[PDB]
Order: structure tokens, then sequence, then C-alpha cells
RNA sequence: GCCCGGAUAGCUCAGUCGGUAGAGCAGGGGAUUGAAAAUCCCCGUGUCCUUGGUUCGAUUCCGAGUCCGGGCACCA
RNA sequence: GCCCGGAUAGCUCAGUCGGUAGAGCAGGGGAUUGAAAAUCCCCGUGUCCUUGGUUCGAUUCCGAGUCCGGGCACC
RNA sequence: GCCCGGAUAGCUCAGUCGGUAGAGCAGGGGAUUGAAAAUCCCCGUGUCCUUGGUUCGAUUCCGAGUCCGGGCACC
RNA sequence: GACCGUCGUGAGACAGGUUA
RNA sequence: GCUUGUGGCAGUCAAGCGUUCAUAGCGACAUUGCUUUUUGAUUCUUCGAU
RNA sequence: AGAACAAAAGGGUAAAAGC
RNA sequence: CCUAAG
RNA sequence: GGCUGGGGCGGCAC
RNA sequence: GCCAGUGAAAUA
RNA sequence: GCCCAGUGCUCUGAAUGUCAAAGUGAAGAAAUUCAACCAAGCGCGGGUAAACGGCGGGAGUAACUAUGACUCUCUUAAGGUAGCCAAAUGCCUCGUCAUCUAAUUAGUGACG
RNA sequence: GAAUGAUUAGAGGUUCCGGGGUCGAAAUGACCUUGACCUAUUCUCAAACU
RNA sequence: CACCGCCCGUCGCUUGUAGUAACGAAUGGUCUGGUGAACCUUCUGGACUGCGACAGCAAUGUUGCGGAAAAAUAAGUAAACCCUACCAUUUGGAACAACAAGAAGUCGUAA
RNA sequence: GCACGCGCGUUAC
RNA sequence: GAACCUGCGGCUUAAUUUGACUCAACACGGG
RNA sequence: GGUGGUGGUGCAUGGCCGUUC
RNA sequence: UCCCU
RNA sequence: ACCA
RNA sequence: CGAGGAA
RNA sequence: GACGAUCAGAUACCGUC
RNA sequence: GAGGUGAAAUUC
RNA sequence: GGAGGGCAAGUCAUGGUGCCAGCAGCCGCGGUAAUUCCAGCUCCAAUA
């Protein structure tokens, strides 16, 4: 049969934890899963790996596929619960989550997955540095 | 310029004589390196510095080598007989 | 070696037959198309008769020097009568009079059919 | 496996028996191989004995036919029939061309086909066991049936098949296995490269096996 | 242009002036006549809002008699 | 209070102020800067001159017309003058090289609304008032 | 007694299993059980009358729809009757219980609404209604018949017959009708 | 041009410079008859001709000028019906010029003239009696042109003209050319015809 | 003069360790369209450079030929 | 004067191997506009400079020439 | 100064291997407008610079002068 | 000897211009 | 230094200009020449001093 | 014998030397 | 340049 | 390299 | 097994 | 000012192709002759001009007339930017207009 | 006013294929003007023509 | 005359204009360094002449004294002229250039 | 009136 | 788009009467 | 000096009609 | 229904 | 008017 | 003319 | 300033440096 | 795969 | 010296002219039926 690799410990009452990082830009979306120490990468699915048109590299659809794609890979890691660290290029950019955000989570919950605690880790700065554009910014 | 592979060009050998269809290819080349007396002695310089030999060789060619026609019967059993057609450029049987 | 429709002479005897009364004896009638027969059998004018004789004098008096006296008319509605062949009648169209040499073939046909009433179109721009 | 053990298939394998002493009657050994495994047509043989040396062993009815004159080319002997009114209906196909060209030996008939042999008569039969070989087909199929009956040598054609011999009971070793090789020529090697072209085989005499590879 | 100088006047038909029937009194007399033809009590009599234009008599022979 | 100062001791101030703030008047600024003396007539009311040539000028804006004009040479001044010849046939009397008497048109500056760069009127030909030449019963040479 | 269709087709031979179509079809009513598909009814008056129309009357209507050639129900009632005989001679089933199925299948369940903003032509996911679904189904079915029916000796009563059959089967290779039925959903499933 | 020094003599056999001297600077007088051509061969009779008495090379261009002033008057006081000025010299011999700064040089062609043998006829024309002095005075012109020269001679023939042959053609009243033998009389001499003649004809051939 | 790589659809190029020839673009047909794109389906053509041998057969395997591409070394 | 380079549709310039010749712009006709632009559909165009010669066939390959171009003329 | 060049209506300007003379603008008569610009048809106007030659005839093909118009001028 | 332009990779080279 | 094309300079013929007339004053075309302070050819004399 | 005989030009060539 | 352009 | 109306650029009567 | 053998090619 | 394509310089860089001597393998009976891999270098990739040096060309293109901020184009890195002149660089050239002279192939001031 | 191959110029065709005109004008007979080949003439030439 | 509305600039065209600064010239005025007519005064000078005494009665003559013309003199007032600086008022100048005004010129469209 | 450019329509594949 | 029909433009013509021109001209002036 | 005029000005006008509707 | 007119 |  | 492009 | 795109034009309104 | 736009494109 | 307005005075169905000649202090007149031009008539103003 299958040769799983999740630690040698099962139990339909023993929860496994995986920290899922999700960055949702207005261009691309990321979905990452890693040890609760976040120093060893496991699963990594981005909208780009999911569609052809660069404009769709964001999409709600790309979030579904990249999301469900990870859950499958996760049942094999023997992990059922996921901690969520949600972000969105905080830096000096629209500190607002993208679109493929509420879409990704939703997909993980539906396709089974148990959800641990949920954080928002969009890096808000104390100061700032001259943003996109300048003085007047995107005009038109 | 259109030759015709094999054609009864009388010939002999002998131990044959008379005619005999001859499969006639043209002649190629042949390496020498490290056998030729040309070498056996022409290995020099003499020797902490050199140059070459009086004929070596930049002259002025002719832009037309020659056909090394190599007629050769099969009944005569021998022997691949060379001929000499001169006019280039050209090529075997067309025609 | 060429001939003519129904015999130019038979008709001169057919038209000027025993009763050479009405320009178009009932004889010539059998020859013409319904439209023409209609008209003659209906009510043909007399003027068409004095015009007739006007060609008459033109055809004889003229020497064999083949120089016919052109007869002028507006009666474009006239249907060429057998004896009308040979003379050159000038027919009005709109501007002036048209001189046409009457051949045997143009009989039973409206005298107007030859006096071109308009100059068709040439072009460019 | 072309190794020392050849004389283990020969010398060490020449008195195996299956009972007591070693009997009291004559012997019967050889050296098994084949013909060329080519396809019994294009290229697989030529001329030259080993030997070898043998003949039938059991039956010899092979193949020879074509016209109404090919029957007598199998009357004072014994062969198969190609028929006349069959090359336009059923003298070849699978179990047909077989029949005439499918016996054991090979073929020793003549030639006559025309525009029909790329998938029927001459065709379907080749690697099966025949496809127009060299049997001096001109005077008949008997004199060249010295290459199709006895002596031999060992005409190896059709499907595998061949022969071998050297001594009688016991008196061969290096020249026993090296007699088996000697019992091989234009069947073990030939012109441009031919020292080997197979995988394995068999041999013995009557005892038990030979090479245990 | 130039040669087009006085095009108008040259083209104008010289009409003559009505040789004075009698005379035009020049002096206190003229000022008198005027006083009479307009500010004499018979005109200041009728409405000061309905009295005529000192030149409605544009020289109209038809309205010239209707008034007098 | 307003800008002006109301002191009995500050008369001087008000005085100088008026003399100063007064330059803002063109009418003042004009005569004050001997400007009148620099014009073609040199202040004068009229000027004599010789006809340099009769030229015509085009009307401006809503008007389109050939105005009659004479280019004159003033005597002691010696300047090129643009002079509009009045009424109808007028230019028909001005012979080239005759003596002409010119005067301005409504306040020396803007020409009549119609004219372009003309600032003068012609009143005499060979010393004969134009009006005089304009009415037959008067004069002609 | 029960008035069979065209005189030989029991109406009660069918039932609408799916609840969707139950009120958006005619087989079910007492008033619907007609001998002839001609009622010169007054449907198309209120804003949902169309419902109460004996499913086949609808078919006939949608059928006499090509300009010059059409506008005469008289005939069309025929083309539909023969077509029913012909559908029967092949699956010997109550041809209403065939046409009916076909109606339920050939109706797209999804469409895309063209919503363009300043030149760009965008689309969205839209779920197709029932009344609209049936309408599309018939319109579609018939639409196709004429397709081949043109310069062909094949007749409408034949083309149509051959259609109603495959349209019930969902045979995506034999029903110009169901082709769109699938494509419309597919393309629509893309724009969504 | 280069003057007339490469002028009248010899100093060189005759380099008619055709096939062998290819580059003959093309001629100068591509005229020859310039006049009342297609003439009558009766009509414009009595010819006066211009003979040159002096083995010279009446140059190229020169012969031209001849023609020029020739026609000039010919016509200018007698008409296009009056002349016919048969060229009658004509200009072969391509002469040459000269130009390793003095070492062996042959000529490169340099203009074609012609050899008036002393007695030869040059630019000689022909016209009717009433043209005499006309023609005569005119040809004078030329003599004054063209490295002269000069016959301005009055003539006869033969029959390149009138031309005495006067008593002759004035005698061949009856006929024109052959004559010749006596046989296939296809020059309508008059009058019968063939029959009679062909009688007399062999009637003598037989006398032998 | 040696030493590597190639030769395939009109273009650019995949390609069994011998059984089928395939993408991408161009081109074309259609839906959509203010315009043009981008979209979105459906197609089009192949001695797989040539010549022989291996094999039941061979784009493929090997030799040879021509061509183009790479490279590296000399040159009296 | 010597050695070079072209020329092809109305224009600016592609292409050929000896069989075919093109594009952009212009232009002609409809469409949008109230009307012009723009934009959208449709469309037609060639002595391939003249010239002899070769060839079965020449815009193309030779030979001569015209034009418009550029480059040398040093001791 | 010698080497080419243009001369054509009111002013600026082209010509089968001669035989005929042109647009443009001025221009007056219209179409057009509300009137006018613009625009589109029409008029008109001359040895095509003076001589000599070539031809059936020359504005043109020739030859010289001619006026104005670019390139050449001790040691 | 020394400027520049202009050709040349360089050395230099200009019947080019400039100065002692 | 030859030679003189090219430069320069004169000359014959007389169609023309010169309003009337070819020559007072000039002369197309065509043609004969002189000139050696142009220029061009040529290489004889002089790099074993100009 | 004005053509043709690869190609330059000339010679040659007619039941051929051309086809 | 011609396997026939021998 | 050479032949060259002196050398040269050019051309090949190399 | 093989004489039968199909298929892309039959083996102890 | 703008040009890194050219020549030079110079960087960890290029997933791959040459590339010598020893060293290795294969074949003969060896001599010897075929092999495979193989440092640099090369070629591929990048930066680099206060490094050598570079800095285009023709067509159309109204409101007498000539005209180009216009666009069309074919095009090599880039297509001379500020600035500056008949200047010690300018061919024609004694440039054209002034200015200084009675007079200017000189001067100077302009203009491209 | 001989072969060939060049070149002048007009003549005569009781002559044929076309560009200009005519009674003219669509198988117009008939003459007509430039070419197009004869026919007796004219002019001047040839290393690779006689 | 109401967006097929208004409207801006480059260049061009049409009709025109000579400003501010500098320089040139003219007139007038002042400064700097010199030449210096004329005249008041001054020191001279002393023809000519008046007086007294002596040579004669007288014309004349000697001398003493006094007035006194020309000449010459120094300091002075200082005309004119020149040179060196500066002021004022007028007036002048050109191709190309420049400025002014206008438009359904040309290219686009700023507002 | 016809080289053509538009606009209602009639008949039809 | 097609052939006819009819109106408008255009170009012809002796002459092709003329009105009307984005809906608010063109089978409309009962054309 | 009139009659009459499908001759000119719909921007000289009545009357009427279309359009905004 | 207010996207288009 | 566009939507169907 | 074989159901008709931009509209 | 160098680049992408947008445009009939963009060394401009967006985008990469 | 990022990034960036209405779409994409040089960019990583 | 004027008679559209300011600025007192023509509502002449007046003649000529036709953005021409010209008027006009400033508004503005004038492009075939001008209340401002040329002129007649009649008017107004100040009046030697």
């Amino acid at each position: 049969e299958v040769i799983s690799y999740g630690p040698p410990n099962v139990g339909a009452n023993e929860n496994v934890f995986g920290v899922c990082h999700i960055m949702a830009t207005w261009n691309d979306t990321f979905i990452h899963v890693t040890d609760l120490s976040g120093r060893e990468t496991l699963v990594r699915v981005t909208g780009g790996m999911k569609v052809k048109a660069d404009r769709e590299e964001s999409s709600p659809y790309a979030a579904m596929q990249a999301a469900i794609d990870v859950v499958n890979r996760c049942k094999e890691l023997k992990i059922n619960a996921l901690h969520i660290k949600l972000r969105a290029k905080g830096g000096v950019e629209t500190k607002q989550p993208g679109p493929g955000a509420q879409s990704a989570l939703r997909a993980l919950a539906r396709s089974g997955m148990k959800i641990g605690r949920i954080e928002d880790v969009t890096p808000i700065p104390t100061d700032s540095t001259r943003r996109e554009g300048g003085r007047r910014g995107r005009r038109l | 310029v259109n030759v015709p592979k094999t054609r009864k060009t009388y010939c002999k050998g002998k131990t044959c004589r008379k005619h005999t269809q001859h499969k006639v290819t043209q002649y190629k080349a042949g390496k020498a390196s490290l056998f030729a007396q040309g070498k056996r002695r022409y290995d020099r310089k003499q020797s902490g510095f050199g140059g070459q030999t009086k004929p070596v060789f930049h002259k002025k060619a002719k832009t037309t080598k020659k056909v090394v026609l190599r007629l050769e019967c099969v009944k005569c059993k021998t022997r691949a007989q060379l001929t000499l057609k001169r006019c280039k450029h050209f090529e075997l049987g067309g025609e | 070696f060429t001939f003519r429709g129904k015999g130019l002479e038979e008709l001169t005897a057919l038209a000027s037959g025993s009763n050479s009364e009405k320009l178009i004896s009932d004889e010539l009638a059998a020859l013409f198309d319904a439209k023409t027969r209609r008209r003659v059998k209906r009510g043909i004018s007399e003027k068409y008769a004095k015009f007739v004789n006007k060609v008459r004098r033109s055809k004889e008096k003229c020497p064999a020097g083949e120089k016919p006296v052109p007869v002028k008319t507006h009666y474009r509605s006239m249907i060429v009568i057998p004896e009308l062949v040979g003379g050159i009648v000038g027919v009005y169209n709109g501007k002036e009079f048209v001189n046409v040499e009457v051949k045997f073939d143009m009989i039973g046909k409206y005298l107007a059919e030859f006096a071109m009433t308009y100059k068709p179109t040439t072009h460019g721009k | 496996i072309t190794s020392s053990q050849v004389r283990e298939h020969v010398k060490e394998l020449l008195k195996y028996s299956n009972e007591t002493k070693k009997r009291n009657f004559l012997e019967t050994v050889e050296l098994q191989v084949g013909l060329k495994n080519y396809d019994p047509q294009r290229d697989k043989r030529f001329s030259g004995s080993l030997k070898l040396p043998n003949c039938p062993r059991p039956n010899m009815s092979i193949c020879i036919f074509g016209d109404a004159f090919d029957v007598d080319r199998a009357k004072s002997c014994g062969v198969d029939a190609m028929s006349v009114d069959d090359l336009k209906k059923l003298n070849k196909n699978k179990k047909l061309i077989k029949k005439l060209s499918k016996k054991y030996n090979a073929f020793i008939a003549s030639e006559v086909l025309i525009k029909q042999v790329p998938r029927l008569l001459g065709p379907q039969l080749s690697k099966a066991g025949k496809f127009p070989t060299p049997v001096s087909h001109n005077d008949d199929l008997y004199g060249k049936v010295t290459d199709v009956r006895s002596t031999i040598k060992f005409q190896l054609k059709k499907v595998l098949c061949l022969a071998v011999a050297v001594g009688n009971v016991e008196m061969e070793e290096d020249v026993l296995v090296n007699q088996i090789l000697m019992s091989v020529n234009f069947f073990v090697s030939l012109l441009k490269k031919n020292w080997q072209n197979v995988g394995s085989l068999v041999v013995k005499s009557s005892m038990g096996p030979a090479f245990r590879l | 242009t130039l040669a087009k100088a006085g095009k108008v006047r040259k083209q104008t038909p010289k009409v003559e002036k009505k040789d004075k029937p009698r005379k035009t009194p020049k002096g206190r007399s003229y000022k008198r006549i005027l006083y009479n033809r307009r500010y004499a009590p018979h005109i200041l009599a009728t409405d000061p809002k309905k009295r005529k234009s000192p030149n409605w008599h544009a020289g109209k022979k038809e309205k010239m008699d209707a008034a007098a | 209070g307003v800008g002006k100062p109301r002191g009995i001791r500050a008369g001087r101030k008000l005085a100088r102020h008026r003399k100063d703030q007064r330059w803002a008047d063109n009418d003042f600024n004009k005569r004050l800067l001997g400007s009148r003396w620099r014009n073609p007539f040199m202040g004068a009311s009229h000027a004599k001159g010789l006809v340099t040539e009769k030229i015509g000028i085009e009307s401006k804006q809503p008007n389109s017309a050939v105005r009659k004009c004479v280019r004159v040479l003033l005597r002691k001044n010696s300047k090129k003058i643009a002079a509009f010849v009045p009424m109808d046939g007028c230019l028909n009397f001005l012979a080239e090289n005759d003596e002409v008497l010119v005067a301005g048109l409504g306040r020396q500056g803007h020409a009549v609304g119609d004219i372009p760069g003309v600032r003068f009127k012609v009143v005499c030909v060979k010393g004969i008032s134009l009006l005089a030449l304009f009415k037959g019963k008067k004069e002609k040479r | 007694t029960q008035p069979k269709l065209f005189g030989k087709w029991n109406y009660d031979e069918v039932k609408i299993q799916d609840p969707c179509f139950q009120n958006y079809i005619a087989c079910t009513t007492t008033k619907s059980q007609v001998f002839v598909p001609h009622t010169a009814g007054r449907y198309q008056v209120k804003k949902f009358r169309k419902t109460q129309c004996p499913i086949v009357e609808r078919l006939i209507g949608t059928l006499m729809f090509h300009g010059r050639n059409a506008g005469k129900k008289a005939l069309c009632i025929k083309v539909v009757k023969n077509a029913f005989e012909i559908i029967h001679l092949v699956t010997g089933r109550n041809p209403l219980e065939v046409f009916v199925g076909a109606v339920q299948n050939a109706g797209p369940r999804e469409d895309s609404t063209r919503i363009g903003t300043a030149g760009v032509v965008r689309k969205q996911a839209v779920d197709v209604a029932p009344m609209r679904r049936v309408n599309l189904a018939i319109y579609f079915i018939i639409k196709g018949c004429r397709e081949s029916a043109f310069k062909s000796m094949r007749s409408i009563a034949e083309t149509l017959a051959d259609e109603i059959i495959n349209a019930e089967k969902n045979n995506t290779q034999s029903s110009w009708a169901i082709r769109k039925k699938d494509e419309i959903e597919k393309v629509a499933k893309g724009n969504r | 041009r280069r003057p007339a020094r490469c002028y009248r003599y010899q100093k060189n056999k005759p380099y008619p410079k055709s096939r062998y001297n290819r580059a003959v600077p093309d001629s100068k007088i591509r005229i020859y008859d310039l006049g009342k051509k297609k003439a009558t061969v009766d009509e414009f009779p009595l010819c006066v001709h211009l003979v040159s008495n002096e083995l010279e090379q009446l140059s190229s261009e020169a012969l031209e000028a001849a023609r020029i002033c020739a026609n000039k008057y010919m016509t200018t006081v007698s008409g296009r019906d009056a002349f016919h000025l048969r060229v009658r010299v004509h200009p072969f011999h391509v002469l040459r010029i000269n130009k390793q700064g003095m070492r062996g040089a042959w000529g490169k062609p340099h203009g074609l003239a012609a050899r008036v043998d002393i007695g030869q006829i040059i630019f000689s024309v022909r016209t009717k009696d009433s043209n005499k002095d006309v023609v005569v005075e005119g040809l004078r012109r030329a003599r004054y042109k063209f490295p002269g020269q000069q016959k301005i001679i009055l003539s006869k023939k033969w029959g390149f003209t009138n031309l005495d042959r006067p008593e002759y053609l004035k005698k061949r009243e009856a006929g024109e050319v052959k004559d010749d033998g006596a046989f296939v009389k296809f020059l309508s001499k008059k009058g019968s015809l063939e029959n009679n003649i062909r009688e007399f004809p062999e009637y003598f051939a037989a006398q032998a």
C-alpha cells in the first residue's frame, strides 16, 4: 500500500497541524503549507500553476484549484488541520486582501480540511516609503 | 559531366584481356600521418625554432582540380585502373 | 443572288388591284400584323393619302440619275405602303427632318421606326 | 555459454546414463544448433560443409513444386504439391503456402511467380519454413537434393534444423565440444562477422542434457 | 482701386431745385412763423400728447391738404 | 481711518502724495512729458506738405472699402504722413506733388473707427479748401 | 372515455417525473388532452398564458416559422402528425413520452449574460429558468430540422422525427439541438 | 578642325579603314543627288558638270559645304524642281592623328576624305536647257568653296544627262535600253507584234 | 583540415530504445465586436533531405551521399 | 573623362530560382455622422527603363544605351 | 572673356523620334449662400525671344548673335 | 617644431587651412 | 627644343545685319593662314649641380 | 543555300558536317 | 561547357 | 610582383 | 510442444 | 547630451560545443592507430564610453509666394544635445549684410 | 547602272499590306496622300566582300 | 447664431511699426591744458609845444622847466581758437532680423 | 435618354 | 447581395419642366 | 394703358401642411 | 430595464 | 430605445 | 439567384 | 533619460527601471 | 510562478 | 451745419448707388425694396 510520511501517529481524535500561509495580490495568489515553525516547506500552489492567461493568475477559480490541489496533497502528508496566516503585500501596498483570498480559504474548508486559528499578517509599517507612482499616482 | 557508372571500355589486366564492364568510381584521398618518410624526416625545425620548408606553400591555385576516374572490371578480376578526365566542375551519370 | 419578301410586283398589283381605293386594299390587310390591321380596319386618315401621291411624283419625275426629291412629313405614325418603297422621305423627329431611303424590308413597319427621336448616350466624367 | 563448460556438455556429459554400468550396444551423439533463424529467404546460408555429417534421422518430405512438371519433380522420391489452379485462389495464404512449403527440411523447387509474391505465394512462407532457396533447381530436385536428403554435411534451412557428429561411444573431450563446433561451419559462422548470432540451444546424445547454462 | 474714385457722384442724375416760389423770410420773421406753426396756442390747445411731428408733412401732397 | 493721513501737521505728506499718485493719469502724464511736441506736427494744429502719392487703404472689421489717402511730406518736420482725403470725389483734385494742409481726426491718436493707421485729414489742395473744390459753384484749377 | 392524440396516443401514457417541468408543460391537464393540436387558443395574452398550451400546439407553432414558406398551421399540424407516426414506428413508444423527454433534455440549464463595460465584452454565470428552458428546447429542436431539411429529400416530418428521438437520448452527435444545449452550458461554464 | 594639313597627297597608300580599321569617325556627306530626284530622264536634260583637275583629297566636311551652298542656290533661285546635284565624288580613306613619350605611333582615324583624280568629275549636276546659267553660275559657288578645283564644264553623253548622245537619244527617239540581242521582245517596241519579228528573227538565224 | 548537432506542416520545431507523425504560430471558416485586439470553437499540408542494408515491418537503427548549422586548430 | 548603384502599381519602397510579382499610402463605391475627419466593410492596378541576343519560355541571364544617384583623378 | 542654361497669355511655368500649344492665378459669366468665402464648370488672351538654314510645313530639329541666370580668372 | 579640421586601428597621409 | 591641336591674331566667298543699300561700319555658313608671353603634346640637352 | 552546326571570328559542311 | 553536344 | 609615353590609380598587348 | 498457429513478433 | 553593435577592457555568470601534454579504454604481435573523457583559453551571457571611438540618410506635407514645429517612410548602437563659426576647422569662397575706407582677396559684427 | 554587305536621291509602278481624305462611311466599288517590294536610274564604300 | 460651441500656441501669410539701450551727427553749455586780439592801469618814451635866462632889435639858436602825441612795458579784465573730459536738447540708421495687428492659412488640440 | 452612385419596393433561390 | 419596378443624383441630350434633401427629400408634389 | 401668364422671389406674404409632439 | 439611441 |  | 459583407 | 504599452500621432495621462 | 494592466507588455 | 440712436428734427413707401462710392465724434450705416452714402423735397439747430 501507500507509504505516507506524516509522523508515525494516527487517531481520528488526534489533530495534525499545518500552517497555511496565503498571500492574495490583485495579480497573483499564493497558498503555502508548512510546519508550525515554518522552516520546512511542504505544499505550494499558486494561481499561475492553475491557468493560462496572465490576467487570471489571480481569479476565484485559480484559488479553488490551487486550494483543492493542496488538500489532496495534505491528506497524504496525513495532516487534517491548518493554521491560517493571511496576508496581502502589506509593505507600502493596498493592505487589503486580494480576491483569491476568501476564495482559497473557502475551498480548503469545503474539501474537508479542519481549520486552526486564523491570523492576518499583512505587514503594516510604522513609517512608510514613497509608494507606487508619485505625487499623483496611477492616472486614468 | 555525366559519365555512366560501368561501361565496356575494352581494357585488360591482364589474365583477362578484351572487354569487360567496369564499375568506375572516381578516386578519393588517403591519410599519412606518422608513416610517410615525408614525415620520418620532415619531423624537424632543427629545433628550438623553425619555419618549415621552402615549398610551404601559399601560391595561387587554378580553381579546377581533376576527375580521378577509377575504372575497374570484375571479370578481369583486376585491377582498379585509373584514368584522367580534366574539366571541373562536374559529376557522375545524369543524364 | 438575293430576292425580296413576297414579290415587290405582286403587291403593286395587290395594292393597286381592281379596287385601288383605300391606300391599303383589304389585300395588303392579310399581310400586316394585328396592330397595323387594327388601325387600317379601324380609321386611317386621308392626309396619309395625299402624302402618298407626293412620293409618287418624286419617284417618276426624277431621272434614273437616282436623285429623289425628298418628301417631308410629320406623319411618323404612317405604316410604309408597298408603293412607298424606293423614295426618300424626310421624317421629322423632334429637331429636323430625317431622310431615309425606303427599302422593301421596312414595309408593314411604322415610318417612325427610322427617324431616331433621341441620340442615345456616349459617356465620360 | 561459449565457455570452459563446453566440455562439460561434451566430456563430462558423455557417460551420464540412468542405471548401471554403461550398456553393451552402439552410441549416438551430436551437437544441436540451427540454420540462421533469419527468415529462410533473404540471407542465412551459402555453401561449405563443417562437418557435422548426417542426413535425415526421421522422414525428409520437404518441398518442391510449380508446374505439371514439378510433380515428377517429386515422384521418384516424395515431396509436397503447389498445385496449378491454386496460385489464383488457394496455393498460399497462411496454412496454404505452408502446406507446400511447410514440412521440416526447407524447399528444393524452382521458380515461377510474376507479379504475385509480396503477400501470398512466395511471400507468406519465408520464416515459416521456405521462400525459394538454393537447391540447384534446373535439372530437378535430387542431385541438389544431396543438399536435401543425404550427405550432408548439414543443409540448414527453413525453420532452424541442422546436424552434427564426430565419434561413437567414448573417446572425445576437447575435440568433443571442439567436435561439436567442428560440427558447425556456415551455421556457426561465415563471411562478414558471424562468430555468434543467437542466445542458447541444447545438446546431448541420449544421456542427459549437456550445457547447464 | 483708384480710377474707381467718386464712382457714386458721377453716376448720380443731377436733379434741380424748385426755384423758390416766393421767398423765405429771414429774421424775427422766420422765428415768428415757426412760433405760429407750432407753439401758437391752437396747437398747445389740443393734447400735448396727441400733437403732430414738425415734419410728418414730409412734403406729402395728399396729407398736406388733409391737414390744411 | 482710511489710507490718507488726517494730520494738521502732515500737509507735506498729502502734498507729495498727490503730486506722485497723480502720474497715474494719462492726460497728465501726456502733456507733462512733452509728448505733444514729438508728434509729426510738433504740437501744431495744422501742417503744410507735398503729396508723395495717392494710395488707398482697406477698411477694417465689419466694413470693407477702399479709402482714399495721400502720403504727404510735412515741410519743416519732414515726415511721412498718412492722410485721409475726405468726401466722395475728393482724391480727384489732389494732383501728385501739390501742396496740402492737414489736420487730425478726433483727438490725436485713434483714427476714425474704420481707418487703419491713418491719423490725418486733408483740407487744402494748392491752398484751396477741399470743401470749396467739392461744390461746383465754389472753386477749381 | 380518454381522448387519444391524433386518435391514437394516450396522454396518461406519460408523467412528468421532475418537479421543475410539472407546471411548465401540458401533458398533465384534463383540458390538455386534445385530439387535435389546433386550438386557436388565446395564449400569449397574460404574462404566462403560454403555459396552458398543449405542448404540441407549441411545437407546431415554433415549426411554421420560416418566412415565406410558413405562417400556415393547417399544414404544420401534419408535419407534426406524420413525424409522430414515424417516431413510433422506430421506438414504438408513445411519441409524446418521447417528444416530452426531448423537451426536458434539449433545454440549457445555464447561459451567459453579455454585460460589456466600455468596449470590453464580459459575461456572467446565469441559471436558465423553466419557461425559458422549455421554450429554448423546442425552438432549438425545430431550429435544427430545417438545417438539414433544406435541399434534402429528407422531409421535415422525417427530419423532425429523427430529431425528437436523439434529442431524448442526449446523443451529442445526432441533434443540432443538444449540441448547443451542451455548448451553451460549456461556453457559459467558461464565462462564469 | 585641325586645318587641311592632313590634306591632299598620299603619305599612306589608302587606309579605307573598313574591316581592319574599326573606328572610322562616321562620314560627313551622307547626301548625294540632293535635288529634283525621281526625275524624268527626259525633261531636265543638258547637264553641266564640275571636274577637278588635281589628284587631291577633297576632304570630308568639305564635300559637305559643297552640298550645302550647292543646294542653297540651286534651289534659292530655281526651285526644288530645278536641281538634282549628283554628289559624284564620295569619301573613303580614313585619315589619322598622333599622340613612352615619342616612341612609335600609328594614327587613330580622324576624318574621311576622297581622292579627286586630276580629271575626275565631282559634285556634278544636271538640268533643263532653260536652267543653264542658273546651274552654271551656281556651281561657281563651290569652286570657291572646297580646296579648289574646278571645271564648271558643259557636257553630253552616254546619257547621264541630255546628253550628247544628243544626236543619240535624239535618235533613240524610237526605243530605250536594249535593243541588245534579238529574241524575247518584252520591251514593247512596236508594232504587231511578236509574229512579224519572230518571222524575220529566225529568218536569218536560219541563214546559218 | 578535424571534431560535435541537425535535415519533419508554408514558418519554428517535437518525436516509440522498430508498430501513430505531433505541438506552437502563420493561413482559413464561424461566433463576438463602435474600432482593433485579445478571446472562443473547427480545420488545413507531410518520400519525416537522398541511397541502400537490419527487421515481419523502421520518423526511429547502422553505412554512405549532399546540404545547412556549431564549434576548434593551423596557414609556406 | 575612369570604377560603382539602381529603376517594378499613382507614390515610397519589397521579390524571383528563368514560369509566379508585391505590400504600405493613395484611390473608387457603400457604412457610421446632422456634416466633415477618424474608423468599418468591398474593390481595381502593373512593356518590372529602352534595347537587341540566348532560351521552349526573360522583370530576372548576357551585350549596347538613356536617366537619377554616389566614389576616385595621386607623385 | 570662354562652358552649360531659361526665353511660351495679364505674372510664375511643360511639349510623338516636329505636324496640336497648356494647366495655375489674375479674370469676367455662372452653379452655390440668407449674402459671402471656399469650391466646380465655362470665356478670353500669343509668330512658344530676333536672325539665318533642314522639311511639304519648325514654337519644337539645327547654327550665330541676344537678355537675364549657376560653375573657370600674374607670380 | 606646433594647431585644427578630414582619411587611417597605428605609424602617419592631405597640391586643405594655420603659425615659427 | 621641335609641333600648334588648344589660345591669340589676321584672310578669302558673300547669305546676312546695317529700317532704303551685301563691304561706310560689320559679316553665317564654308575655306586659306600667321603667331610662340597660354595651354597641350614630346623627352633631345642638362640630377657624374640648373 | 539567305539555316544549322555549344559556345568569339573566320574556315569550312546539303542524300551532309545540318534534322 | 557535352553520356552526348562522343 | 611585374609590363607603364616618367612614378601612381587604372588596363593586361604578363 | 510441434505438423495446426494468429498477431506488429510464438516458448520447454 | 545620446549611443556597449564594432575594438578593447572587465564578473560569481552559460542547462550545454571545442579545447595540449601527461593519465584512461579499445585493437594488433608491436611499432603503432582509433577512442572517451580533459585546465586554461575560445565561443555564449552581463557591465563598461572623464575607454578607442562613434552622432544617418528621401518623400509627401497652402491658405500670393517660398516654406516645417507635421506625419509617411527605408533604415545602423545611437542619427549632434546644449552650446559655436566662413573661426587656426567652410569645399565652392574673394561666402551674403552690414561696419571701418576716397578704395578693402584685410580687419570686426552679424546670418547657418 | 556585277556577287555580297553597306549606304544617297528623287523618278516609273497601269503594284500590294495601311495611317490620312474624297462621291466618301460599315464585305462601298473608285480614286486618293506617307510607308511597304519591284522596275530602268543616282550618290558614295569595305582588314575580316568581288 | 447656444459643442457640428468657444479657443491656444508653433510656423506661415496678409497689412503694417520703428520703441528702450548704445553709437553717429547737429545745436548749446561746462571742465582740462595752452595760444591770445583788444582795452583800463603801470613804468617807461618824449616828436610837438608853452614859459624864463643867454647868443641878435628880429626869423633863428643854447640850455633850465612844464604840458604832451607815436613807440615800448609789466601785472590785469579777457574776446576768439585749439586740445582734454562731461552734460543737455534734438535728429539718424540698413539686408536678415524684430515688433504689431488679423484670419474657415498649416499641425495638433491646451483651457 | 445611359458608364455609373443612392432610396422605397416587386419576384426568388 | 439578385433580376426587374419606381423615385433622387450624375452624365448625356435640340430638350431631357421643375420642387424638395438628416430624421422634418427620393412611388412625396395624389408625379 | 390693360388683360393673361405652371414665369421670379416661401427669406415680402396670406391660406394650408410637415416638424419639434 | 436604462446599458445603446 | 434596447433587452427576448 | 444556391438565402446575401460593413451596416 | 532608457524602456515597455496606448494611440492615426504620444519622447503624454498607465506600467518597468 | 511572481509582478504589473482595462487587457498585456518589457521586467524577476 | 444736420434730420437712425446719443443729439432738436422725415412713418417721404422719392430718384441714383449695391459692403462699391462714400458716411460715421462713439454705437454703427452700405452687399437691389439703404430712415447715416449721392441728391430732391420737407423739416431742425445756432443765426451775421
